[PDB]
């Protein structure tokens, strides 16, 4: 899935 | 107000060390020049200043979750899939970033280098070294410590924390405004140079308008869909659609400040090392309060702005509560910590 | 022969004795009012100066004050510790909670006896020295924030303005929250109009006996009188009226309830604790006869913040002939403390 | 590229229908497994499901979101994983103006848009959703129990390995696509197209195979230092336009909804989705496999690709051969033309 | 119960020089279980030769220590003062009306301490950055243990000041500090550089969460805003109280020039006897890891410390790593087990 993060959205497969 | 920048060109200081030394007084200083019109301001700092001495003992510093940086997109028109890759060093990934496959390529002029990235945005996706909690900063340095700046945006009851940023060729950051609207600071320790484009505050809507044309349906799954920081335009496409831009390469030792409700956008030209945090001014407050937030995750940034009405504009709480402080921003005009200056 | 005792007197205007505050304050003067430092004034009971208080649950009090209190023996320090601002909706559910609400007590005694015994236990939050007015803008009469006394010359001519002294201060206080020891900024009169909630308890020393309670306070707090020769003005110390009483300071208590008025006189030194919950507004005020106590009011040395009014505008205006003398410095007039303001002439023909 | 090596479709009767591993030995005798991929219509009245109502609801734990990077017909394909999603939300998503298959005339015209557009607009591919489709109560090929020889994995080994001896779903959309491979220990593979669009495939015949890995590591270097089988992966797209300029033989077939899909041992194989569809999938075997099982070569850079152990197969099938093999000494060369021993009964 | 009363060591200069090692030695003979533990060091080393050079040091947020409270119980609020030098802090420290009263018996200043709490407070020079350690002194240097607490700085290069870096405190008579833990549940180290000595109290590991609840049932509105509502250093208990309620504890006055070793989940408390300059900051062993990874935080403020366990789980614990990220790691800590650093004096 997905989590959010300062640079943005970052998917952790 | 508006006779300041009207051009709304990013500005670039050089402040002495003295004209340094306070930050937040200087951040006011350059508002009075108008910096905060482009968006976007270039702050280089006096030579004898070093926020560290050598840059040879972070091989041991850890990046717990680099990024590949997928790009899919055509026209000048890209969105951009960060992929969580294996924790690794700097020293790998230094290894990484100065190999063969992923080097910056040659180039003379800076616009051939620009051609290069935007031509090959989509192949050999690279990593990014990004969003390390940490800093470069020495304990003892107490001017610009991005680690602690010690601005209003404390108050919150991390976006005030330092974030250390390990870039390569082609690493970019796509079209965004700061989460809440607030101040950027971005200081490039060492290593290649960072390109940057931005959009005056002034314009900014322009190019949400432009963006929601393109991408209509992440418009429609999410109002603030820039937000996701997935969203690449390039110079190019802006200046078709007639969005006023600028650009600048930020280099190292040069410090970047990106001003509330400015779009930017950028990519590093090689292996480098940047360290930013969000900061604010008075002049945020209203930003905050009328910042345009992603409604589709939970996990989203957003800050109370209740604390900071109820300290600073008081006489406004009640009204701001019941949804009635309808206060217009003006993007021209200078944070009231500008007075001295103006 | 006006007042001997220098007691707390109350006063029960009718509308039209009600309607010039100036004029008043010269009455009550005239009865010998100004003697006991503190005087009562109830309202006719048509008058209201606003119609309701049920939209201020949202209105912040920007630096509240969490009140430590340190001492023994009915001496005591009290420390203000900033804290965020809160609204009137917080701090009420906070002082109306069981932690900080007013005990129960039979009789006023009691309830002065809870004061003075747990004074430094369990701080309360005081919500002071908020700017603003709960005065509705057509209320004419004893409106804080026009009394139109000689004062506003301060704001007029010299452009000065001073928070608290020429604008309304409003104070949201609860449970044994306390002000300490002290004549008003530059000696001047204090009004204080209680809105709502429960009753505000003073003590008072009469003008004429305040250099004693100075003298005692001196002499109980040797450093603070080193560091400053008005430390009393710092508003942290707190005396007990049994050591009023055991010392020979003459005193006296009032308690003031919601609708009703306190003026404090030029140099009467007073202080007092809230019951419980309430809103009170205050600010100050002068008379002619407040001049002399301006130009000798003895001031804060240690703080560079301190409130200071030149008197020299005063003094020119209504000293016209002496102005020269008080400006070389040879005005060696001596406040007689009984005297009524010169406006009580009227009232006393 | 050669006569022998063309996809072959069979119609069976539902008389030759019954018997999977007869008939999967019949289409060998008849030279299939030549092309490593093969197609198979069903009887029109045979259906493993009444209908396709009740799927509706059917959650998709992992869908795929295929991000595909690359040019001239190289391409790598990333594979995001997305929030978990029912069918219907995946059709919702399939059918949308964005992600909807193009307006076409001919299949070459829809194939030219997708090896256009492959590396953008990435879709989003409900792929490796474990379970059946098949009704419980269908003897004739069902994929949840064809009853196979590679049953012996589960029966005596006791492994259970997703996808290899069970049932897989898939819910494709428009430019959903499989990269290059073979199947896992280079099986037998089938491939039931439940309802829906179209699903176009490519396969190599294996006489081929080593020539198209050949042209992979020549084209992946760093991939293919990294790992020797790194085509395994399943992440490396090539276009016809690339396979013909360097010489490889390849056929292309489309797979319409109700016809089954063969692919053979070390028959590599790609496509990709017309639109949104529904895909069962599970590998099997012959007792041919056996010697492919040995021979395969394997993901070496990741400890949770999938490995079979030959054992138990050696040693039911190849007796003699057994302590041979165990020793390294059973250097059997494979030959890729021959039917599959079950075949005999039909030559 | 002496296997957990305080212990003071008289190391050898050979045996003083590696610092880490010499906890280890000192948990091989169980101070570990009282939470503090004193080192008087070899009588030649010394970490700075003189200290009539820092007069003008400045004390920038010197706290003046309210305490209201009675029978036992007490909230300390700090009052932050104006900025001042330690020669104006001495000077009032020493005058008249703050100098240490005049005593006998060490317990007759701790009556007149528990006794006059409330009375005139202090003003306490506490978290001054800095370091009185002179640069070339290898043995015992506040400012660079090199502990495994040195990771996090190494991983990230972010630093908590008094952490991670050296504090100094000039205190005066009566200045206390509250009852706590270190941040994070560390380990703390404390170096009396000169002057009066400081009075402690310690509560074994063991007995800690006793300890807890206790506070808890004394402070239920503190306990119900915060989780770890001592974390804020503001709740003070007098030795009776503990005794009353069965709380074991032990004291100790630590001496000028003598260090003081607090233990991971250490509750501590105490005060300055008069005039003096300690200098402080926390340390790590692998012991420690697992307390890091259970450490009850304060979850009422942002400002508290808290440190990124990631990277000595990962370095240290691989095995646990993944159900700890899981959230599976149900490890119970024995506080009487030493550090498996100590493995070489059995
Ligand atoms: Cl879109
Ligand atoms: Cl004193
Ligand atoms: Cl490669
Ligand atoms: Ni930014
Ligand atoms: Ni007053
Ligand atoms: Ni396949
Ligand atoms: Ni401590
Ligand atoms: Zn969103
Ligand atoms: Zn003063
Ligand atoms: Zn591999
Ligand atoms: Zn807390």
């Amino acid at each position: 899935x997905v989590y959010n993060t300062r640079s943005g959205w970052r998917w952790y497969t | 107000s508006e006779t300041l920048n009207p051009s709304a060109r990013i500005m670039t200081f050089y402040p002495t060390m003295e004209e340094f030394r306070n930050f937040s007084r200087y951040i006011a200083y350059i508002e009075s020049q108008g910096a905060h019109r482009a968006g976007l301001a270039k702050v280089v700092p006096p030579k004898e200043w070093k926020p560290r001495a050598s840059y040879d003992d972070i091989d041991d510093l850890v990046i717990p979750a680099p990024i590949q940086q997928l790009v899919t997109g055509q026209s000048g028109l890209f969105t951009q899939y960060n992929i969580q890759k294996k924790a690794m060093t700097v020293r790998e990934f230094r290894k990484i970033a100065n190999s063969d496959k992923y080097c910056t390529p040659r180039y003379s002029e800076f616009e051939e280098l620009e051609r290069k990235y935007w031509k090959n945005l989509t192949f050999n996706p690279p990593i990014y070294g990004a969003d390390v909690n940490g800093t470069l900063y020495e304990k003892h340095v107490d001017e610009w410590n991005i680690g602690r700046l010690r601005t209003i945006l404390d108050l919150v009851e991390g976006v005030n924390t330092p974030y250390l940023y390990f870039g390569m060729w082609k690493t970019s950051f796509a079209w965004h405004t700061e989460d809440m609207d607030l101040y950027s600071i971005n200081y490039l320790h060492f290593g290649e140079p960072k390109s940057w484009y931005s959009v005056p505050p002034e314009h900014g809507k322009r190019l949400e308008r432009l963006a929601k044309g393109f991408f209509p349906g992440s418009a429609q799954s999410c109002e603030a869909f820039l937000r996701h920081k997935m969203t690449l335009i390039s110079p190019l496409m802006l200046k078709k659609y007639g969005i006023p831009f600028d650009k600048v390469t930020q280099e190292a030792g040069e410090f970047m400040i990106t001003f509330p409700y400015g779009y930017h956008a950028g990519f590093n030209h090689g292996f480098n090392c940047a360290e930013s945090t969000n900061f604010a001014t008075r002049r945020w407050i209203e930003y905050g309060k009328q910042a345009v937030l992603c409604s589709c995750r939970k996990d989203m940034v957003k800050i109370s702005m209740d604390v900071f009405v109820r300290k600073f504009q008081p006489e406004r709480y009640k009204l701001w509560k019941a949804g009635k402080d309808n206060t217009v921003i003006d993007h021209t005009l200078p944070t009231p910590e500008a007075a001295e200056f103006l």
